[PDB]
């Protein structure tokens, strides 16, 4: 009779055992984010946020929490950096088990719907079939979804009765939990003002509260509710997948491009910051404003702290990664223990020499230092080629400024190679690659795997739109 | 020299068979007319 | 229809003077050098400045018609 | 409403693309 | 009966007289072509600069057979180039004529007319009559190159010594030994099946077997019927007849993409330019006889033993041409025979053929091979559509199955 | 060096599908 | 009867669950060899010496490789076009060093295939039927000899043909790029019209069939979505289209390569378009070369 | 069918299935919200794309 | 009439038919 | 991981050997 | 009375030379714009100042090398109005920026869903099944994916492809050297889906060629049908027989039959489409990491794998610095991969 | 009120005006008049 | 090149060849306009 494809046809109009089959799929998806949230619990190092931040060991659904408020644990730690806390109940250990335990009462509302599902409810009186009003369960679904909204972003993210929401400096070195004021200018609209998400939630609640209300109490119009099949179940699941494939594209857009929404120390930092040198600027800026300072090349380049020059490597990018690439970045490069400061490369004549970095294409970057007019002036032959820019033939030196190298010398062109390779993926760590047995392979981050994940769940649920949209309008041939 | 001539007696077996089954008739093994 | 349109001359004798001065107002265009000036395309001189082998590539976003300026 | 079918071709080539579907990425798997 | 336009020519199966019209008249289109590409390659052709260099495939296959050219290929006398594409334009006169004759106004069918010319697709002892008549005239065709190489001049022979040499061919090979073991020589690398027959006496004493035996088949079968087997194997109709033909012309096809593509000896390089074996070895030759001023910087020594020349020309160590077998000994290349023994025309011409080596132009090889490959594909296709075509109107369900005795509903089901 | 889950994941990519077909045609007769 | 005739009535049967025919007797024994000795190489054969200077290709499962990595590796270039069968090697294990199981698959496998061919119109002839889908079939195996023995042949190597894997077809297919840029040969251009085109029309027959079903408004249909006689109102018109579109494709790149093989190559547009002081002007055909120059000095080995 | 006590005081708010407004109803209305929404998408899209750039701002991590 | 759809559909793909072919013949004798 | 790849390619041959020797008999419509 | 709007309706589905309808007043005039937009690119517009190439006709380029070629690297993703703050209504130098690019592609993206809402809407006026709107969503979900998805995952438009054929195959020769495109799990599937649709349709149509019924005495067999059949013209009993002596399986119903030539070219561009998403992020599949590091530490392991990352490699340094201008890469001749070197 | 957002004000000024006048009163006025 | 007596007949000499050639591109005419 039925096929594979088609077993979840049967409640189709039988609205007890939809509402049982959707308290079924809400008690997984709960279900999933307590467990995923205990698993993270159970993995998670929570000793070194600096060179050992979340978005490095795969954390996927731990960044979420602390976007919101959820900062520490019951365990003492924190993710802010800081230990010994008081969170209440309202840790990561109390939102995974609000999350078990809302899980197993879903299933057991399913249960009481999957068998009590005759109900004079849902019986229209008129012709004594099972009928739903779709036009008016839309406004009350729309009524409560505005005042969710509104009280959201009035009491949760204002601080007025809640914790706010993650805000963070510009280059995500100082980043926590604080009330966030809307914005009701057009700044609002800029996407890195956290204000403008809470101006956002009191707008866009208030409207729902009044959309909701006009379509609690005006009919539709009797040529739409032909036109878009308003009696047939089937043309709210058209338009849903619609809003919902909509939506997918813009979380995923927002993680990959970055927002206010998804900080860096949270999910990493974005692949258009390392391809704009975004944080080696700020470094420069910083060391370059102490040097004018009269300070020492060593004194300045000390002051940079090394979660600034954490962001600026390569491997912290998520346009580095493999598809079959799997696990946490510190199964890539390894777990990174400490900056080795920053090198100044010399030829044999005294000319700075700059390593030119790695793009975010190349899988190999052949290793070029230039001089401050972009003339090559030493590279390493390509495995053993005659040369004319070696390092041994230049005269290739390299000395550390701040960091664990700082005030040494190389060279031995065995060392000035190794520091070279290291340069052109921006700035130096040592890396624990015992731990984890690291490859050596660069993983993606958590901004890179959520927007991977729903760029292709987007891409497939626009298929699924235009099969039941056409299911719902072409309902007689069918 | 043995594995040479047990693969040339086997391709000349499969080889004529199929050459003696062409010439037995074929044309008159088909559905239709036959001559 | 169109059976009749092709098969009469009031349609060939308006476009016997307006295929050809269509083909011709096209060939203009390009004889005389009008298409380099409208679409910004290079003349087989115009690639490079008397010296300046770098291709022009642009470099900023929101100022292009100073650097096309400075690239010519 | 009604129960679930699956007769015999629709087996196979479910077997068959389970399969050929294991094959293929089985060496993406151990990497 | 009802052929569309685009199989027309299928209209003609039955009309023996019209379909001489077709036949005539076509044989004029290639008679013109080989006229008029005669005097087309020839108003285009430098007389002293390589044959090959100029694009030209027919004026290489005048030469080889010993007119207007003299020792080492320069062409002595352009007349006799003329000549040949002369005699083919204006005798494509005649038989265009005779073709648009028959077709147009001659009888349409010939048993009314003739028992010696019309015939009957089935009357199977006048079809192999037909395949005498052609078969005595093929083994003539063939018994007048040997009368060409003996008594009218001689061929080109690439192989003579100090370059090469328009020579009469006095010893034919005779002995079947030489001439029918080249039929069983492994088709693979070092072999070369039929292609690596490479002397004259091996083709001109080949061609006299070959224009005895057709002569000899073509008297078997004016004087015969076919036999038993014969009659129970095959299909006996028009279309099969020339199933059969386009097989074996799938066959020749092919065979002679290979030949112009490997052998020098009938294709002698001074005309049609180094094989793309033999501009390689030039290559290594020559860088040799360069930096003159078993290993030696680009000899090595074969798993084999033999002294070859190295690098990516090492696979080309089965090449034999006239210019390196000189200072070839019999464990390969002598070292000293290489060392002293180098004449100025091996090293003049060994430059001339690296000039298109690896490391824009097309020979005139690439252009033939990849000509009749395409050609002798095509016709294995045709034949294909044809045999199948064929033995299906034979047995009478070409036109598809007829309803009433579909011949699988009675077949009991497979399980 | 392959991946520790590499064979729990290249079984269960094929099992659970398969189990699951099995059962479907035999629970369907 | 005679055992003769009771063996010629079993070969010749319709009514076997998988019909052997004549053509079969051939194609039986050189598939089930091709296929025995395929995956016996596949799973465990050694090392070949592919290049010939003692660097040898690793192609096996046993030998540390996956299924997408894993090949039966042409044979030596040591070899060229030689004859190279087990009692040619002065050893079982020379053989195998030398890419002797490839032969044999080779070899054996295009045997298989021509038989394949002429035992499908064998069945054809015995059912009653038209016997042209050999004819399409003829298709995918020109193009499988063009590959596999007709490019050896014309470059002078067996070790020049397609590696019998997945991750060595790739290869084959990045350095014939490299060296005859078959992107721009116009036979690969229909060959890609072909199966582009083949691919569209068997989604398009499709779609329009199983609409089409509670027939005449699926013509109805496609007149509309398109001028209004862009579609065969010929049912038998329309399935002619269908099948010789991609057969005559295929056909031409596989003529296509095959003429590639005596380095007939495809378009050449490079140094096309200069300036007035003859510095060159780059197309998007100077960008394709760089990658063929790329993917070309890395190949060679001086 | 099988009455609850939450069954009916739900009851009013699944009674007027079917019920429409004949003709056009507020379709114009509805017509008018669609365009004012596609401007505004328009809007904060050319906002974060950078093609509208407006008094005060930088689309921008610091900001 | 004549103003009909297809006067439209037809002129406004063939006047700018008519004008590219142009250019594109005159470009055809730009001496490079 | 060689098991693995050998166990999932003697599958798909089991599939199709049954798929051929054991299927159940066409019945055209 | 017919208020202006089904009167406007009845008039859009007037039978006429071609259907206009609904989708039409989308359909037509961004075809329109894109066809339009993508010749006058090709015939007068230059790349020179985006990607330092000749581009158009003008320029003395040909059929297979004119192209409207992706904007300079330096826009980002800017949509690139003519209005827009870069070009700022000068239509020159809207051409001479590329703007033209996103022009025919942003209305090629809305001319293809007016076309598959084209077939929406006349599948329902001749009240059939929409099976061939939603089998065009392959062809949408490659066109969405490959010229929209992949330059958004990157940092600009420029590494979108070109719309033209050498333009189109330098998007395909970066994506192997790049990304390793051929070793992608995803793209294999959809070079099985295209493959496999052309074989259903070479073996479906010799199929019914072979398997005619004899309808007639014509030898010409197109001549044995006409469109008003209660029957069909071929015997599915036969050719449900021939190929399961041939190949041991065939096909026994026609609606099975026919979707499945639907459902494999399909299944093969949203299966590819998938893969190109992951490629957009560099989430691409170019490394086994057991192979790489057994090579590492044994120098004598080589495979046909690392063949081809080897010749990637040598793709990626010996284009860039052409194909990647505004990069201004400069590799000397010691630094670029060479077969020599290993 | 920035350069870029005039233009953008005048971009749904002068999109309106090719999507209103002649688009929709165009195909307005030919139906009521082919009716 | 041509005997200087036939020097003259050279136009027509370079296109003999193709005249095989365009007599199938012709007759694709002569049928076609017929039936
Ligand atoms: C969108 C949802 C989502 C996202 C973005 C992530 C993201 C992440 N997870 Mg997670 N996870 C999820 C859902 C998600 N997960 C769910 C639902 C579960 C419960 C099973 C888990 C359980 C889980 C565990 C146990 C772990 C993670 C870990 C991680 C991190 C690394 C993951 C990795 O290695 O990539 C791997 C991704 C792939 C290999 C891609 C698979 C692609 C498949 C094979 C496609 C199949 C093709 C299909 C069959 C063909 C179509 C058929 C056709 C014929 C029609 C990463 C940030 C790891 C971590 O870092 O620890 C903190 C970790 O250990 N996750
Ligand atoms: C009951 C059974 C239910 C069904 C089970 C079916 C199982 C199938 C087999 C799993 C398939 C994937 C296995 C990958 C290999 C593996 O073992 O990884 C193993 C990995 C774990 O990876 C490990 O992580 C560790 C972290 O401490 C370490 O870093 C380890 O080094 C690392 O190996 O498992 C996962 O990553 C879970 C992935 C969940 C989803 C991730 C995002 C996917 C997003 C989108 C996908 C969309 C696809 C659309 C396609 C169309
Ligand atoms: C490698 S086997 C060498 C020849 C072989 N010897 C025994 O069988 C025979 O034939
Ligand atoms: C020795 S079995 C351990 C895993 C094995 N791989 C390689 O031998 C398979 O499976
Ligand atoms: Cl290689
Ligand atoms: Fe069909």
């Amino acid at each position: 009779g039925l096929p594979w494809y088609r077993v979840h046809t049967v409640v189709l109009n039988d609205p007890g055992r939809l509402i049982s089959v959707h308290l079924m799929h809400t008690a997984l998806v709960a279900g999933w984010a307590g467990s995923m949230a205990l698993y993270e619990l159970a993995i998670f190092d929570s000793s070194d946020a600096v060179l050992n931040p979340m978005w490095r060991q795969g954390m996927f659904v731990l960044p979420f929490m602390a976007r919101l408020g959820v900062t520490s644990s019951w365990n003492g730690w924190s993710v802010t950096g800081e230990t010994g806390l008081d969170p209440g109940f309202w840790s990561f250990e109390g939102v995974a088990a609000a999350h078990i335990v809302l899980s197993g009462l879903l299933f057991l509302a399913a249960v009481w719907h999957w068998v009590f599902w005759d109900l004079e409810l849902f019986v229209d009186p008129r012709t004594g079939e099972s009928a739903l009003d779709l036009p008016k369960m839309f406004g009350i679904h729309l009524f409560l979804s505005g005042l969710l909204c509104f009280g959201f972003g009035a009491f949760h993210l204002t601080g007025v009765w809640g914790p706010g929401m993650w805000v963070s400096d510009p280059y995500g070195l100082t980043g926590h939990v604080q009330p966030v004021a809307p914005e009701w200018g057009p700044a609002g609209f800029n996407p890195f003002n956290p204000g403008g998400v809470v101006a956002h939630h009191i707008a866009a609640g208030i409207v729902g509260i009044i959309a909701g209300l006009f379509h609690l109490t005006v009919r539709p119009p009797e040529r739409l509710y032909k036109a878009l099949r308003m009696g047939n179940i089937e043309t709210v699941l058209s338009s849903s997948i619609a809003a919902v494939f909509f939506a997918a594209f813009v979380v995923a857009g927002t993680m990959w491009y970055g927002n206010a929404t998804t900080p860096i120390e949270l999910f990493g930092p974005t692949r258009y910051q390392w391809d704009k040198g975004y944080f080696q600027e700020e470094i420069q800026r910083r060391v370059d404003s102490q040097l004018a300072e009269g300070a020492s090349l060593s004194e300045a380049w000390s002051t940079i702290p090394e979660k600034l020059a954490f962001y600026d490597y390569v491997g912290n990018s998520p346009a580095k990664g493999g598809l079959f690439r799997t696990g946490a970045m510190n199964s890539g490069d390894g777990i990174a223990q400490e900056w080795i400061g920053h090198p100044i490369f010399k030829d044999k004549e005294g000319r700075e020499l700059e390593v030119r970095r790695m793009p975010n294409f190349f899988e190999t970057f052949p290793v070029i230092m230039t001089d401050a007019d972009g003339v090559v002036r030493a590279d390493i032959p390509f495995r053993r080629s005659e040369s004319k820019f070696s390092v041994e033939q230049t005269g290739v030196t390299v000395s550390f400024y701040g960091g664990a190298l700082d005030g040494q010398t190389f060279s031995n062109p065995s060392d000035v190679k190794k520091f070279a390779r290291k340069a052109q993926l921006g700035e130096g760590f040592d890396f624990d690659t015992e731990t984890f047995n690291s490859d050596g392979v660069f993983r993606t981050s958590p901004r890179g795997w959520f927007t991977f994940g729903h760029a292709v769940f987007a891409l497939l649920f626009f298929f699924g739109h235009i099969w039941h949209g056409s299911r719902t309008l072409f309902r007689d041939v069918f | 020299l043995t594995l040479k001539i047990a693969v040339y007696i086997v391709v000349g077996l499969f080889i004529s068979l199929f050459i003696f089954g062409f010439l037995s008739s074929d044309p008159t093994r088909n559905p239709g007319r036959k001559d | 229809p169109f059976s009749d349109i092709v098969t009469s001359i009031r349609y060939w004798v308006i476009h016997s003077i307006t295929i050809p001065m269509l083909f011709i107002a096209g060939w203009l265009f390009v004889s005389t050098g009008l298409a380099y000036d409208a679409f910004g395309t290079p003349r087989p001189d115009e690639y490079f400045t008397q010296t300046r082998q770098e291709l022009p590539i642009l470099q900023e976003r929101y100022d292009i018609n100073q650097e096309i300026q400075e690239f010519n | 409403r009604q129960p679930v079918e699956l007769n015999r071709t629709s087996l196979y080539l479910g077997l068959l693309l389970v399969a050929v579907l294991g094959i293929l990425f089985s060496s993406y798997f151990f990497n | 009966s009802g052929f569309a336009w685009w199989s027309g020519n299928a209209r003609l199966i039955n009309l023996s007289g019209k379909l001489l019209g077709a036949h005539v008249a076509h044989a004029g289109l290639i008679v013109f072509w080989a006229g008029a590409m005669t005097l087309f390659e020839v108003a285009h052709f430098i007389p002293e600069k390589p044959m090959y260099e100029q694009g030209l495939i027919l004026l290489p296959h005048i030469a080889t057979l010993g007119w207007g050219v003299g020792p080492a290929g320069e062409v002595t006398d352009i007349f006799p180039f003329f000549v040949v594409g002369v005699l083919h334009l204006i005798s494509s006169a005649v038989l265009g004529l005779g073709g648009i004759y028959h077709a147009l106004r001659g009888p349409e069918v010939l048993e009314e007319y003739s028992s010696f010319f019309g015939y009957d697709w089935k009357d199977k002892n006048q079809m192999t009559n037909i395949i005498g008549y052609h078969l005595i005239l093929l083994g003539c065709g063939a018994l007048l190159l040997v009368f060409k190489a003996m008594f009218f001049g001689g061929v080109y022979d690439t192989w003579a010594p100090g370059g090469g040499d328009v020579r009469v061919i006095t010893n034919p090979t005779l002995n079947p030994a030489i001439i029918f073991g080249y039929l069983l020589k492994a088709p693979f690398g070092g072999e070369g099946w039929i292609i690596s027959v490479n002397n004259m006496e091996d083709i001109i004493g080949g061609h006299i077997w070959i224009g005895l035996i057709c002569i000899s088949g073509g008297i078997w079968h004016i004087l015969t019927k076919p036999f038993g087997w014969a009659r129970r194997a095959l299909i006996w109709s028009g279309e099969a007849y020339l199933s059969y033909s386009l097989g074996a012309l799938s066959l020749m096809g092919f065979i002679a993409s290979v030949f112009v593509w490997f052998n020098n000896t009938a294709y002698p390089s001074e005309f049609y330019g180094p094989t793309g074996m033999e501009a390689s070895q030039s290559q290594a030759f020559t860088f040799l006889v360069r930096d003159q001023r078993g290993l030696g910087k680009y000899l090595m020594r074969s798993p084999s033993g033999e002294i070859i020349f190295g690098g990516e020309t090492m696979r080309f160590w089965d090449f034999r041409g006239p210019w390196l077998e000189p200072l070839r000994g019999p464990n390969g290349l002598d070292l000293d025979k290489l060392r002293n023994d180098i004449q100025p025309w091996q090293v003049r011409r060994a430059a001339e053929y690296m000039t298109h080596a690896p490391l824009n132009y097309v020979s005139p090889r690439a252009w033939l091979a990849t000509s009749h490959f395409v050609l002798g594909f095509f016709f294995l296709v045709g034949h294909l559509w044809h045999a199948g075509r064929a033995r299906a109107a034979a047995a009478g369900f070409e036109k598809g199955i007829d309803r009433e005795t579909e011949p699988t509903l009675f077949m009991p089901d497979l399980d | 060096q392959v991946n520790n889950l590499g064979f729990i994941a290249s079984i269960l990519f094929v099992l659970v599908p398969t189990v699951f077909l099995l059962i479907l045609f035999i629970q369907t007769g | 009867a005679s055992l003769w005739e009771q063996f010629c009535q079993w070969v010749t049967s319709t009514n076997n669950r998988i019909y052997v025919g004549w053509f079969g007797t051939l194609m039986i024994p050189t598939l089930l060899t091709a296929t025995t000795c395929f995956i016996i190489a596949f799973i465990a054969a050694p090392p070949v010496d592919i290049d010939g200077i003692r660097e040898p290709v690793a192609g096996s499962l046993l030998y540390g490789n996956n299924i997408i990595s894993g090949a039966v590796v042409p044979s030596s270039n040591a070899i060229g076009l030689h004859f190279y069968p087990i009692w040619e090697a002065a050893s079982l294990d020379e053989w195998l060093y030398n890419g002797g199981p490839y032969q044999l698959v080779v070899f054996h496998f295009l045997i298989g295939i021509f038989c394949y061919m002429g035992r499908q119109w064998e069945l054809s002839y015995r059912l009653g039927m038209r016997p042209w889908i050999c004819v399409a079939y003829s298709a995918p195996v020109s193009a499988a000899t063009a590959v596999f023995l007709i490019y050896p042949i014309g470059q002078g190597s067996f070790s020049d043909g397609m590696p019998l894997g997945i991750s060595g077809t790739f290869n084959f297919m990045i350095v014939f790029q490299a060296e005859h840029n078959i992107l721009m040969h116009p036979f690969h251009m229909l060959g890609v019209a072909g199966v582009f085109g083949g691919s569209l029309f068997s989604a398009m027959h499709g779609s329009l069939v199983t609409s089409s079903l509670v027939i005449v408004a699926a013509h109805g249909y496609f007149g509309r979505l398109i001028f209004q006689y862009a579609s065969f109102n010929n049912s038998r018109s329309l399935h002619f289209f269908l099948g010789a579109w991609p057969v005559i494709g295929i056909w031409f790149t596989a003529m296509g390569v095959s003429t590639m093989a005596f380095n007939l190559n495809g378009f050449n547009f490079n140094q096309s378009i200069l300036d007035s002081q003859g510095r060159v002007i780059g197309t998007w055909a100077d960008v394709l070369n760089r990658a063929n120059i790329g993917f070309e000095v890395m190949h060679e080995r001086n | 069918a099988q009455r609850t006590r939450l069954g009916d005081i739900l009851r009013p708010l699944n009674s007027e299935y079917g019920k429409v407004v004949p003709g056009w109803g507020t379709t114009p209305v509805m017509g008018v919200f669609m365009a004012l929404f596609l401007v505004f998408l328009l809007i904060i899209l050319q906002i974060y794309n950078s093609s509208l750039i407006l008094e005060g701002f930088s689309v921008d991590w610091a900001g | 009439p004549i103003f009909t759809v297809r006067w439209l559909a037809v002129h406004t793909l063939a006047v700018p038919s008519v004008f590219f072919v142009g250019a594109i013949a005159a470009m055809q004798f730009i001496q490079r | 991981e060689s098991v693995a790849y050998i166990l999932v390619l003697t599958m798909a041959l089991a599939v199709l050997f049954f798929a051929i020797a054991f299927r159940e008999p066409p019945r055209i419509e | 009375e017919r208020g202006w709007f089904d009167v406007l309706d009845d008039w859009l589905k007037r039978d006429r030379f071609v259907f206009i309808g609904w989708s039409g007043l989308l359909l037509f005039p961004c075809a329109f714009m894109a066809l339009g937009g993508w010749l006058t690119g090709t015939t007068f517009v230059t790349s020179w100042y985006t990607h330092g190439l000749a581009s158009s006709y003008l320029e003395g380029a040909n059929f297979l090398t004119v192209a409207v070629s992706s904007p300079a690297d330096a826009f980002g993703h800017s949509l690139l109005f003519l209005w827009g703050p870069e070009a700022q209504g000068n239509l020159t130098r809207w051409f001479q920026i590329g703007g033209l690019w996103p022009f025919v592609a942003l209305h090629g993206a809305f001319g293809l869903i007016g076309f598959m809402l084209r077939q929406f809407e006349i599948s329902r006026l001749v009240g059939i099944r929409p099976y061939n709107a939603i089998a065009f969503s392959g062809p949408i979900a490659v066109f969405v994916s490959v010229f929209l998805m992949y330059p958004l995952g990157q940092s600009s438009w420029f590494f979108a492809p070109s719309f033209g054929v050498a333009g189109i195959f330098r998007f395909i020769l970066f994506l192997q050297g790049f990304h390793n495109w051929t070793l992608n799990p995803f793209h294999m599937m959809g070079v099985a889906g295209i493959l496999g649709g052309a074989l259903l349709c070479a073996i479906h149509g010799a199929t019914v060629e072979n398997t005619l019924f004899e309808d007639g005495e014509d030898s010409n067999t197109f001549r044995a049908f006409e469109p008003t059949q209660a029957e069909e013209t071929y015997s599915m009993v036969t050719a449900n027989r021939f190929w399961s002596q041939i190949f041991g399986i065939a096909f026994s119903n026609k609606r099975w039959l026919h979707f499945f030539m639907l459902f494999v070219p399909v299944t093969g561009l949203w299966m590819s489409s998938v893969g190109i998403v992951g490629l957009a992020l560099n989430l691409r599949a170019y490394d086994f990491v057991s192979q790489e590091l057994r090579a590492a530490e044994d120098p004598e392991f080589e495979t046909f794998y690392t063949k081809n990352i080897l010749l990637n490699e040598g793709m990626r340094a010996w284009m860039a610095p052409q194909d990647q201008p505004h990069e201004n890469f400069i590799f000397p001749e010691e630094v670029l991969p060479r077969g020599n070197a290993l | 009120m920035t350069p870029s957002l005039a233009n953008f004000l005048w971009s749904l000024v002068l999109g309106a005006a090719i999507v209103l006048i002649p688009a929709t009163v165009g195909l307005i006025f030919i139906s009521q008049k082919d009716k | 090149k041509l005997p200087e007596a036939y020097q003259i007949f050279d136009p027509l000499v370079d296109v003999l060849p193709v005249i095989p050639l365009f007599f199938l591109a012709l007759a694709f005419v002569w049928q076609a306009a017929v039936g």
